[PDB]
Parts: structure tokens; C-alpha cells; sequence
């Protein structure tokens, strides 16, 4: 989720969107 | 500010100015 995709890794916009309702 | 590792308020913060008007959810178990 996201912690995984952008915390523990480097976060991109492409996955924050992945977010946005 | 997206491309990097960011954690906890950091990255409610970032959600919040990417998302804009549309909002967001913030699931960090899963």
C-alpha cells in the first residue's frame, strides 16, 4: 500500500494518485 | 516534493496538495 510504495520506497506521482479520490 | 520517501504527516501533506479538490484516503495498514 502506501506506506510500501512511498515511505519505506520513494514515492512518485504517478503512485500518490493511485490516492486521490 | 513527490520524489522522495515520505512518511507520516509528510505524506498526508503531499496527498493533500497532489489530490487537491478531489481528496484523498490515507490507508497506511495495507
Amino acid at each position: 500500500g502506501i506506506v510500501e510504495q512511498c515511505c519505506t520506497s520513494i514515492c512518485s506521482l504517478y503512485q500518490l494518485e493511485n490516492y486521490c479520490n | 516534493f513527490v520524489n522522495q520517501h515520505l512518511c507520516g504527516s509528510h505524506l498526508v501533506e503531499a496527498l493533500y496538495l497532489v489530490c487537491g479538490e478531489r481528496g484523498f484516503f490515507y490507508t497506511p495498514k495495507t
